[PDB]
């Protein structure tokens, strides 16, 4: 599988911004899907954003316009730029990849984001 | 060791590091030179160099036009009188030791040109006219032998084991062109006819269509027509697979579509059509298809296995594919895209010219590197399949046009957002969709009759 190391995160004021980063232990250019999930307290974990090799992206409705997922092939890193943050964005965020046949899903450690 | 003055015959200029460089000893390996020096060594008075003629005629269009090359070899051929000492023996020696060898080697270049690159003259009838007129001016018993062999090649070029298995049919009937489709043709026969088609397209690519990135440039339709046909077939077929999948909104029908494509893959493998194998692998890894969890969940384990084994051919820079391609026996269709990737890497990692003392030299070693890649392609271009063409099925696959008039960017966005419709993102539930096929989804399998 892929070892995924997240960084960034922490506390931010409402309407502020934060950038999460997730570094992969292998070349991301051959990783089909990279993405972010999150689990807010009391809720089930949900997909936030995903990004394929050719740049196709999808987003949870509640973050469209505010979040942007992107890749940096030189650093083997996927990013989640989160602007205009709201208290409902408070959650543990999880980096993830899905690639190969068999389709193997890998997970980062989880990063707390607090908007208050 | 007489010579005409370099002022009246350009090829007599002394060798220097500013006009010719060799690789770092009997016949030197050319690394770079001015075009004039390359042509001099192409037609050198001291020896023949078939390997250099071979590489030069494959790659020269990346630094010289065909009509320009003909002008230069005419200039090479028409040697003036040598510059005179203040004072015949030295004269006669010049004609025997310089003029005759050089002029013979010029005619050998012309012969190799029509023997192995006659498409230059098919694309440009006036180039052929100039060549016929030039060799018509040649005089002498020894050289008319070469004129004769050139003329015979031109004339022939202007003019131009066991039983195959039974063609397989499923729901579509022979002659029922309007019923042909992914699920209605027999998956064996889809794989056979696509293999015949791709075998033909692969065999038609000339090495020079691959030199100097000429297929991404302005005259690409004239300079790389067979290469472009290959690439566009691979695009259209891969996108057609993706389109068949995501435009099938009903889950059970879409599982049948994906299963059938894996069966076609299995037959590609049995036929050693690695080109087709990797087209399927590309479709399954694509943005619209790869994310379809609910569809891959229903694929039977034996077919998951076939797809996994095909996919592993591509891992680690195609290590297992390159191993399998060495070890199979003909006929085969090699995966073509890997050669384009390796050529583009070579084209990008080497400069077009080298500089010595401010003077520019054509980087010929770069052309040789690309030519070596195109040579490996050629080693697989004479492997016909013992399979019968079905003219209607062949035409069906020749005419695939999934994008219609749209461009690949809008079309791929169309496919990807369609994927999001049929299998919404992970919090959202899975809707049910109506069937679109009225015929049975059950495959006839891939065992021949």
């Amino acid at each position: 599988q892929v070892q995924l190391v997240e960084s960034g995160g922490g506390l931010v004021q409402p309407g502020g911004s934060l950038r999460l980063s997730c570094a992969a232990s292998r070349s991301i250019s051959s990783i089909n899907i990279m993405g972010w999930y999150r689990q807010a307290p009391g809720k089930e974990r949900e997909s936030v954003a995903s990004h394929t090799r050719d740049g196709s992206t999808d987003y949870a409705d509640s973050v469209k316009g505010r979040f942007t997922i992107s890749r940096d092939n030189a650093k083997n890193t996927v990013y989640l730029q989160m602007n205009s943050l709201k208290p409902e964005d408070t959650a543990v965020y999880y980096c993830t990849t899905l690639t190969g046949f068999p389709r193997i899903r890998s997970w980062g450690q989880g990063t707390q984001v607090t908007v208050s | 060791m007489r010579l005409p003055s370099a002022d009246v015959y350009r090829f007599a200029e002394p060798d220097s590091e500013e006009n010719i460089i060799f690789e770092e000893a009997g016949i030197p390996i050319i690394k770079a030179g001015t075009v004039i020096k390359l042509i001099e060594r192409l037609t050198y008075h001291m020896y023949a160099d078939p390997n250099f003629v071979r590489t030069f005629l494959t790659t020269y269009r990346s630094f010289c036009k065909p009509q320009e090359l003909l002008s230069l070899i005419i200039e090479r051929f028409e040697i003036p009188e040598p510059e005179p000492t203040e004072a015949s023996a030295e004269l006669k020696r010049f004609r025997k030791e310089y003029i005759q060898p050089v002029q013979l080697r010029v005619l050998n270049v012309c012969r190799h040109w029509v023997e192995h690159h006659f498409y230059d003259f098919e694309r440009d009838a006036y180039l052929l006219q100039r060549m016929e007129e030039f060799i018509g001016t040649v005089r002498g018993k020894a050289m008319k032998k070469w004129v004769e062999s050139i003329t015979k090649i031109i004339q022939r070029k202007k003019i131009a084991q066991s039983s195959p298995p039974t063609v397989e049919w499923h729901i579509s009937r022979p002659g029922h062109i309007e019923t042909f489709d992914l699920l209605t043709l027999h998956p064996i026969e889809i794989a056979r006819q696509l293999t015949l088609l791709e075998s033909d397209l692969y065999r038609a690519v000339q090495p020079s269509e691959l030199v100097g990135s000429v297929w991404t440039k302005e005259d690409k339709e004239i300079n790389s027509p067979n290469l472009l046909k290959m690439i566009r077939h691979t695009t259209n077929l891969t996108l057609w697979f993706e389109k068949c999948i995501v435009e099938t909104e009903n889950l059970e029908e879409r599982v049948a579509v994906v299963s059938r494509i894996i069966e076609i893959l299995q037959v590609f493998q049995e036929l050693n059509n690695f080109n087709g194998v990797l087209e399927v692998v590309s479709a399954m890894n694509s943005s619209p298809v790869y994310r379809l969890d609910h569809t891959f969940e229903q694929i039977p384990s034996r077919q998951k296995k076939i797809l996994e084994e095909a996919h592993e051919l591509s891992e680690d820079h195609y290590k297992k594919y390159l191993a399998k391609l060495r070890s199979i026996n003909p006929p085969c269709v090699p995966f073509f895209g890997i050669y384009l990737t390796n050529i583009l890497k070579t084209e990008e990692g080497n400069p077009e010219v080298l500089k010595r003392h401010g003077k520019e030299l054509i980087n010929f070693s770069k052309r040789r590197k690309v030519a070596e890649i195109t040579g490996e392609i050629q080693q697989y271009q004479n492997q016909p399949y013992c399979l019968r063409v079905e003219s209607d099925i062949k035409r069906f696959f020749e005419n695939l046009n999934p994008m219609g008039n749209s461009m690949e960017k809008e079309f791929t966005d169309y496919l990807f957002n369609k994927s999001l419709e049929i299998e919404p993102r992970n919090p959202k539930p899975l809707p049910r969709f109506p069937k679109k096929y009225s015929y049975p989804l059950k495959s006839p399998g891939v065992r021949p009759s």
